[PDB]
């Protein structure tokens, strides 16, 4: 019985107790015009599916291969004394192989969303 | 004292239970939430066996990146799903039962090396002997498990770390190159 | 058995109070920045304001709208609550004073801050609206995108200790703090800390999105008190992370000479006096840091999502790659690698 | 059907005229004081204000007449606001919108009517597109009069509403006073 | 076919200055078509000026544009 | 001003019983000079002191716990 | 070996008899990978070596990049057809 | 323009002698002339009744029990129409006081569960005795008393027993009281009929649901009640207010479940265990299902043929299946041509 596991058992019972004192002590009393989602005092139709930009999905698809490197650098940082002068160069090469894929990403401007607010580039040629 | 004995078996049962709520759930993202629960049961088993390091690597990497990716997909995309009706999967049930029996037993078979097939299976169940743990005073420093992984990923298998860098590079280049629409 | 239940009672009751008075202190100092008093109508000098909010907030009813899953709507406050509260174990209030001392406390502190994203994203699908879902998308994408550089700052700091234990870091820190060599790291860890909670320098959801009140707009009662507690527990928790790995954890000065003047022998008044000094140093670090959060809230407008993603991925992260390359190379040039 | 006789009193005080006597009465009075005082010291309106009287509300947010010092903050969503302030006119195009905002707020709810355009039409009383006060739409508890009702007077209406919250008697009512 | 998701910045919104309904059709985050609705504050002040004398019509002007009163007074007086 | 010295010296000048009454009454600690009393019974005070902002000089001390 | 084999076999049969949607097929694949991990990590603990833990920490990363690649494949599949079928691809 | 629908005429005289000239056209800002006291006007029936009553400008006198409910009545009448005044059933001065100026008066004080302060005998026959004794003392035209369906003294259920006793006592005191007996009443956020079936974790009962009772919409009961209130043909008459067609509970729950498109729960455990469970849940402050409401699960709709229906006052009640869809709307949950048409839109930009 350490005092580590009283805590992880003990936070929930506090949360369940506060949720229970709300469910017990406040009234319930609903109806139909109370129910329904909030948008600014006006109901509307929700569209069944909507379109999105490729950068929105690309942030979190692209997030994971950078996250997997940051957890791959975590075995090295604990053994940094043992692999003196040698695991250093291997981790350099590993990080450099990553950095060139990153500069691919920043050269393509993959996460940037353009604006279609073009200021009418084309001048006025007449006749 | 012996209340703390059956924990491993409990997790096994609990893990079994969780998979039935994964494959049979009306909403998709509720079943992906049951999968997050199954990662938590796995990390419980990995602390319970003695690998406290891995449990937090599972909660970091699988729960915090892979499941966040999955939930993030299911939000802003369209997926139809049909409920577990009895009429569509009652035709599957006999091949389900036959494959449960065969795949379960035959997964339990290759841990063992008698030529007789029935002696292979029973050696799967003869584990009730308690291993004796002896204290040896031969180690002088706190090389944890993560230190040893960082010594073997970096010296003996440095090339696997480097080919792995090529794989992580590919995992960057690929999703980009699909979802660009260059110009 | 009596001694570990009274210590966890007193640490619980010290932390759960200190997250309540944080919000009072916030309204106070934000008022005086804007040349007006804070609350003073609820206690003798305005204290126990948060208790007035909390006791009323528990009396409001819970409404669960018709588009919603009612379970998910009530379970995301519980999981966000516990995840913002489970991370209070591993902080030390002195040398080896934790609520569980484990050998790898950073990996735990880094895996719990990974679990806090869900109660944003999952809460977007409860009451599924297409104007709410996309706001939850923007919030979750920001939240993970700055968690990346958070985790990276950690691993740059553990390059100097090579130990995932936390009081080992603070004992390592006695020779010099880690803020004073790594000064730009303090600035970018502070702004990543402001991002990771979605403070209103870096907010878009609570104010600018198509919901008027963030992703948690449609709530009342217990699902609002749990989110409200979880945000300010997140405030003081990332403040604690800054307090141990970048500023001194419990370290202020040497204080050996003052002891050799005052005391004669080890006794319980001496351990009490040393505990007061150590936790006083940790508390004044943490209080200057919550004042910095409230101070940066006052002075600034907010971000477009384009500004935000262009900030994290294009500006801060390449600089961070340069930091990855420069710091083990500096530990390399001179003959100094840290030993386990 | 054994019971056939009643023993109820013919003189029993009204709730406005009743003072506590028993230990259960002092207990429920103390518990009630805690609940009513919690409803006062935190006091959250939705910022419905739409016209002339909304700037006058932003003088209650100003540093001369502060509202933070009373406990007042604008949670700008009716799901969390205790109360509503109709601060400005009510046309015929907004009367369902004003009701749909009022419909949503959780059940201990009040509303104060700020201004003279918000109680009885006001300056625009004889107009084709106006509601002659939000009394027709929402059930209002405190009327604050003034065409720009002075920030002094709006705060006084807030103090009057908090006095109405002193004598709400949510727990004495259940004892059937 | 660029299908656009439609929203309102309806009345109950802090950044809508109270009365502004604003139908916005967006594709992702860009706005491809905007449409302000208005009339939620409209009271017919101009039908009412016609039934009052000029001295009685004088407050109808600082009621509108209620942030800057003396200028509205000034335009009608001039 | 908002200093501690001002509230400390006004607490010393007004005295501890009237300090406790003004603290249950208002948040501030104020020292005035008794200009007059009300027909309803409400004492009024005016402040000499140098560190007083504009519109702070005059105030009421009421009689009832329920004040208007 | 019971927990890893049972997770692998039940996840495998839930993958095979999936007819209801596609995201169940992805998550059945990931629960399979978890089961192979569990079997190997136990074999590392019982044999006193990091060796299987070396293969484990590599296959963690490969399961990650498999998720990243294949979910971008799904977004490509969804780009031309604004709905995903229930019966499958 | 608007019109006084409830009135036969302009000039109406009461039975007491007061002469009432109705003013103006119909509507909010006009006044009919009547003063009415509705007891229990915060209740479920009373809110619709005083909605319809203050709609044309009859001055409504509302004796209230709590200050926080009654706010929702102030919107339904014009300024000066609805007048709230506090009342306890125990203080005879307040019941004396509320009916003092009323041209008509109705009570609907009826509580389904026993309290610590009031049993069934206290609210149903003794409160009615106090109100009817006041109405006899003040000579009020048109006292009308609502009582339950199946209200007889011989019945074993205590509710129905003391309702029949309350009817007999208000017949003894005032001979000229109209007594009105409605069926189960479905409405919007009703008490125990449809609001209970739309949200219930288990829906447990006895009887295997085979009790027979027909339900009436509540705006129909309020319309029939106001149409009673104003004509003098309905003095000293007992009215049955029952809907068009007879139902059983399993039939109603199948009708609710086919419009929810969700399977509502069914338990049907034995009676004695159920009774002991309700006995256990009586000790809790919020209103719970009554233990004598178990006995009313057996008692079915026994209609008096010697009474007057909707047919007398010219009303046709609306049926439950035509109106099930509207009241159950918020709890409602919610292929190849689409996929041939969705291959022309843009989804990734
Ligand atoms: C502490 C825990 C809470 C205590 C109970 C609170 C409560 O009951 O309020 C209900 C309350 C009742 O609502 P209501 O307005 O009265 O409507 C009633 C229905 O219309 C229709 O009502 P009904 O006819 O269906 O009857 C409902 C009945 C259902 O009864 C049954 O169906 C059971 C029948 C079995 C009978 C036989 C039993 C065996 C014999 C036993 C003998 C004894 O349930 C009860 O009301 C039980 C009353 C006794 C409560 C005891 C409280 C003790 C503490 C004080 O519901 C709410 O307030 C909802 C609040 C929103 C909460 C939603 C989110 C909750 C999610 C939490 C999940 C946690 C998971 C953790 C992981
Ligand atoms: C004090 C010092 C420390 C402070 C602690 C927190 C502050 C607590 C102050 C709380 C005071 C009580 C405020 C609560 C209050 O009045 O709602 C009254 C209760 O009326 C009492 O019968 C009131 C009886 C309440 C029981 C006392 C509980 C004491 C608080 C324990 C924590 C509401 O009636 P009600 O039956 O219609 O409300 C019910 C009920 O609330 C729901 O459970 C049902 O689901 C719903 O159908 C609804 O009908
Ligand atoms: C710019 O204007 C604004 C502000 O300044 C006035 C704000 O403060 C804010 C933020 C709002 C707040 C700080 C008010 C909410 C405060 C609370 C709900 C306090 C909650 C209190 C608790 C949870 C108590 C916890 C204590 C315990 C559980 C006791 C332990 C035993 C906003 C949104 C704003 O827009
Ligand atoms: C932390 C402490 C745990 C507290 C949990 C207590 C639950 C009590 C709440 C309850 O009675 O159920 C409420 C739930 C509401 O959902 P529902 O009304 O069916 O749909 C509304 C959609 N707008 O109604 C339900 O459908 C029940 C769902 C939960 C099942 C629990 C049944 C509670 C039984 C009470 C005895
Ligand atoms: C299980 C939940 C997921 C796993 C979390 C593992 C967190 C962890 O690493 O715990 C470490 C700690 C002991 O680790 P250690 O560093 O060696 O302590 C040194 C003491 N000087 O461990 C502890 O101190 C206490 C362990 C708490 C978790 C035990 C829960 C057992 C789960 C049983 C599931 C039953 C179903
Ligand atoms: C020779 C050696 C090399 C020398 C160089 C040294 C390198 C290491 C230094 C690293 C320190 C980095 C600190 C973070 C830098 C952020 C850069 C920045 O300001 O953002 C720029 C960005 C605009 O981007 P851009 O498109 O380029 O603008 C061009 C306009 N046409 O604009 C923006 O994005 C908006 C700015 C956001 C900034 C965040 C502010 C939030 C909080 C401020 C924290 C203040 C801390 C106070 C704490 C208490 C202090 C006591
Ligand atoms: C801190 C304060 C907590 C203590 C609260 C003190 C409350 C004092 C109540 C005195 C008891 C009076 C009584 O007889 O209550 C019986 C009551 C049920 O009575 P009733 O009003 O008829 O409701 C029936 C609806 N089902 O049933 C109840 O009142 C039960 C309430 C128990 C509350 C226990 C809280 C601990
Ligand atoms: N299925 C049904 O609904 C049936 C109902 N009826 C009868 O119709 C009448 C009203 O029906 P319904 O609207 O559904 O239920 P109600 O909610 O209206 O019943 C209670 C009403 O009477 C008040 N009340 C209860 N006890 C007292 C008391 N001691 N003193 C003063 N007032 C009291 C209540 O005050 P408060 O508002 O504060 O709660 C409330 O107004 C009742 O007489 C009922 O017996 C007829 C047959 C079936
Ligand atoms: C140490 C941290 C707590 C210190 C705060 C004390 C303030 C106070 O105790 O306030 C006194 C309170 C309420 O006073 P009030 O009427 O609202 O103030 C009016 C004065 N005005 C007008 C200037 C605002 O009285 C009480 O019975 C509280 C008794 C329970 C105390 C709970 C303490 C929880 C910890
Ligand atoms: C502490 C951790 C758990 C949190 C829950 C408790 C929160 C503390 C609430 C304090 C109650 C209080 O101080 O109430 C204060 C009330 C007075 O209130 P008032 O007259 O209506 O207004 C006064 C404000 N003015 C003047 C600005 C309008 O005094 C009482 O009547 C007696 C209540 C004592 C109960 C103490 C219980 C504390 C536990
Ligand atoms: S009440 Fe007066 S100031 Fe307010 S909006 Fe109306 S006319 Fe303008």
């Amino acid at each position: 019985m350490n005092t580590f596991i009283i805590f992880i058992i003990l936070i929930p019972i506090v949360g369940f107790a506060l949720l229970a004192v709300n469910i017990l002590l406040a009234v319930y009393k609903p109806y139909n015009e109370k129910l329904g989602a909030f948008e600014c005092g006006l109901t509307s139709f929700n569209q069944t599916r909507l379109a999105f930009n490729a950068a929105f999905i690309l942030v979190a698809i692209l997030f994971l291969p950078f996250d997997l490197e940051i957890s791959t650098l975590l075995p090295y940082v604990m053994s940094i004394y043992l692999v003196s002068n040698y695991g250093f160069t291997i981790v350099l090469l590993f990080l450099l192989i990553l950095i060139i894929g990153f500069v691919y990403e920043i050269n393509t401007n993959a996460l940037k969303i353009n604006k279609h607010n073009k200021p009418n580039t084309d001048s006025l040629i007449y006749k | 004292m012996y209340l703390t004995y059956y924990f491993i078996e409990i997790t096994i049962f609990l893990a079994i239970l969780c998979t039935i709520f994964i494959i049979s759930a009306k909403n998709p993202m509720v079943s992906i939430l049951y999968m997050i629960a199954l990662f938590v049961i796995a990390a419980m088993y990995l602390y319970l066996i003695g690998l406290g390091i891995f449990s937090l690597l599972y909660i970091m990497i699988y729960i915090g990146a892979i499941a966040v990716l999955f939930l993030f997909i299911i939000t802003l995309l369209d997926i139809n799903s049909t409920e577990l009706s009895v009429k569509s999967n009652i035709r599957d049930l006999p091949l389900v039962l036959i494959s449960l029996i065969v795949l379960t037993i035959s997964g339990l078979m290759i841990y063992s090396n008698d030529s007789i097939l029935i002696n292979k299976l029973l050696e799967a169940f003869g584990n009730d002997y308690n291993t004796i743990i002896t204290q040896d005073w031969f180690n002088i420093e706190n090389t944890t498990l993560l230190t040893t992984i960082g010594n073997v990923l970096l010296t003996n298998n440095a090339f696997i770390l480097l080919v792995l860098a090529i794989v992580l590079l590919l995992g960057i280049i690929g999703p980009i190159s699909i979802t660009m629409k260059h110009k | 058995m009596i001694i570990n239940i009274v210590e966890i009672l007193i640490f619980l009751v010290c932390v759960l109070f200190s997250v309540a008075y944080l919000t009072v202190a916030e309204r106070k100092t934000l008022a005086y920045m804007q040349r007006r008093l804070g609350p003073n109508f609820v206690g003798y000098y305005g204290l126990l304001q948060a208790f007035a909010d909390a006791v009323k907030l528990l009396l409001k009813e819970i409404v669960l709208p018709k588009e919603s899953n009612y379970i998910i709507l009530v379970i995301s406050p519980l999981i966000t609550l516990i995840t913002a509260l489970i991370g209070w174990v591993v902080i030390p209030l002195g040398p080896g004073i934790t609520l569980g001392e484990l050998n790898l406390g950073i990996l735990f502190s880094l895996a719990i801050g990974s679990l806090g994203v869900f109660g944003s994203l999952l809460s977007g699908w409860s009451s599924n609206s297409k104007y709410s879902l996309l706001g939850s998308i923007r919030s979750t994408a920001q939240l993970i995108s700055y968690e990346l550089i958070l985790t990276s700052i950690f691993i740059i700091i553990i390059m100097f200790v090579s130990s995932l234990n936390i009081t080992t870091i603070i004992e390592t820190q006695r020779v010099v703090w880690y803020c004073i060599p790594l000064l730009p790291l303090l600035l970018i860890f502070f702004i990543a800390s402001v991002a990771e909670t979605a403070r209103p320098p870096f907010d878009l959801t609570e104010s600018e999105s198509e919901l008027v009140a963030g992703y948690f707009t449609e709530y009342s009662g217990s699902p609002f008190v749990f989110f409200f507690l979880a945000e300010y527990s997140n405030i003081i928790l990332i403040s604690a992370f800054n307090g141990y790995l970048l500023l001194g954890g419990y370290l202020s000065f040497n204080y050996s000479y003052l002891f050799n003047i005052l005391f004669n022998d080890y006794s319980y008044v001496s351990f009490l006096f040393e505990g007061l000094i150590n936790s006083s140093a940790y508390a004044i670090k943490l209080v200057f840091l919550m004042f910095s959060f409230i101070w940066v809230r006052a002075a600034f407008p907010r971000f477009t999502y384009d500004n935000l993603i262009n900030f994290c991925w294009i500006i801060l992260l390449p600089l961070l790659f340069g930091i990855f390359l420069i710091i083990p190379s500096t530990l390399y040039i001179f003959d100094s690698f840290p030993t386990l | 059907p054994r019971v056939s006789s009643s023993s109820m009193p013919t003189d029993f005080p009204l709730p406005s005229q009743q003072k506590p006597n028993s230990a259960v009465d002092y207990t429920l009075t103390t518990l009630d004081a805690v609940a009513n005082w919690a409803r006062q010291g935190s006091f959250w309106p939705v910022t419905f204000g739409l016209a002339c009287c909304a700037v006058e509300m932003m003088h209650v947010s100003a540093p001369r007449y502060d509202q933070d010092r009373l406990g007042i903050i604008f949670r700008a969503s009716p799901r969390q606001s205790d109360i509503m302030i109709v601060a400005g006119t009510l046309t015929n195009k907004m009367a369902p919108v004003l009701r749909q905002v009022y419909d949503q707020m959780p059940e201990p709810r009040w509303v104060i009517s700020m201004g003279s355009c918000a109680n009885g039409g006001g300056y625009y009383h004889f107009s084709y597109s106006v509601v002659r006060g939000c009394d027709r739409i929402v059930p209002v508890d405190v009327y604050v009069p003034g065409c720009p009702p002075t920030s002094e007077a709006l705060m006084y209406g807030v103090f009057q509403l908090q006095r109405k919250m002193r004598n709400t008697k949510i727990t004495r009512m259940w004892y059937r006073k | 076919r660029i299908r656009a998701f439609t929203i309102n910045f309806g009345p109950q919104h802090p950044a809508a200055h109270g009365v502004l309904r604003l139908i916005l059709e967006l594709s992702g985050e860009e706005i491809i078509r905007s449409d302000p609705h208005v009339g939620l504050l409209h009271r017919g002040t101009e039908k009412l000026i016609e039934y009052k004398t000029y001295m009685q019509a004088l407050p109808y002007f600082d009621r509108l544009d209620y942030v800057s009163m003396m200028t509205n007074e000034q335009v009608f007086s001039l | 001003s908002s200093s501690l010295y001002r509230v400390l010296r006004n607490a010393w000048e007004v005295g501890p019983r009237s300090y406790w009454k003004q603290l249950n009454s208002i948040g501030d600690t104020k020292s005035g000079r008794l200009v007059g009393t009300d027909i309803y019974g409400n004492k009024f005070y005016e402040t000499d002191h140098q560190d007083e902002i504009h519109l702070r000089t005059r105030y009421v001390e009421y009689k009832e716990k329920d004040y208007d | 070996m019971f927990i890893g084999t049972i997770i692998l076999v039940l996840s495998f049969l839930g993958f095979v008899f999936n007819r209801r949607n596609i995201i169940l097929a992805f998550i059945c694949l990931e629960t399979m990978l978890l089961g192979i991990n569990l079997i190997l990590l136990r074999n590392s603990v019982l044999f006193d070596d990091i060796s299987g833990s070396l293969f484990a920490i590599v296959i963690i990363i490969l399961a990650g990049v498999e998720s990243a690649i294949g979910l971008s494949l799904l977004v490509s599949y969804y780009r031309l057809r604004g709905v995903i079928n229930s019966y499958g691809i | 323009m608007n019109s006084f629908e409830n009135l036969a005429q302009d000039v109406n005289i009461t039975r007491s002698g007061k002469t009432l000239i109705a003013k103006g056209t119909g509507g909010r800002s006009s006044r009919t002339g009547y003063t009415a006291t509705v007891f229990g006007a915060n209740g479920f029936l009373g809110s619709y009744l005083t909605a319809k009553l203050a709609k044309h400008g009859t001055t409504v006198v509302v004796p209230y029990r709590e200050e926080m409910a009654k706010r929702h009545l102030k919107v339904t009448g014009d300024l000066g129409v609805v007048n709230f005044l506090e009342m306890d059933l125990r203080n005879l001065e307040s019941i004396d006081e509320a009916v003092r100026h009323s041209d008509i008066v109705v009570n609907l004080i009826g509580r389904e569960y026993e309290t610590k302060n009031f049993n069934y005998y206290d609210v149903h026959v003794e409160g009615a005795r106090r109100i009817a004794e006041a109405v006899k003392k003040h000579n009020i035209a048109r006292y009308i008393h609502v009582s339950a369906f199946n209200a007889e003294i011989d019945s074993p259920s205590e509710f129905n027993h003391t309702k029949g006793l309350g009817e007999q006592v208000t017949k003894d005191i005032v001979p000229w009281a109209t007594i009105v007996r409605p069926a189960p009443m479905f409405g919007r956020e009703d008490k125990w009929f449809l609001d209970r079936m739309a949200r219930s974790p288990c829906l447990v009962s006895a009887n295997k649901f085979q009790e027979t009772s027909n339900p009436v919409h509540v705006i129909d009961v309020a319309a029939a009640l106001e149409r009673i209130c104003f004509d003098d043909s309905t003095v000293a008459q007992t009215f049955e207010l029952y809907g068009p067609q007879k139902f059983t509970q399993k039939q109603i729950i199948d009708m609710v479940s086919e419009t929810l498109r969700k399977e509502v729960r069914h338990i049907e455990l034995p009676k004695a265990l159920y009774q002991a469970y309700t006995k256990a849940t009586q000790a809790i402050w919020w209103p719970t299902y009554s233990p004598d409401q178990v006995e009313r699960q057996f008692l079915s709709q026994k209609i008096d043929p010697s009474a007057k229906t909707f047919n007398d006052l010219d009303l046709t009640p609306m049926e439950l299946p035509d109106l099930m869809f509207k009241l159950i709307r918020p709890y409602r949950v919610n292929v190849s041509q689409l996929e041939n048409k969705e291959k022309t839109f843009v989804h990734i930009l």
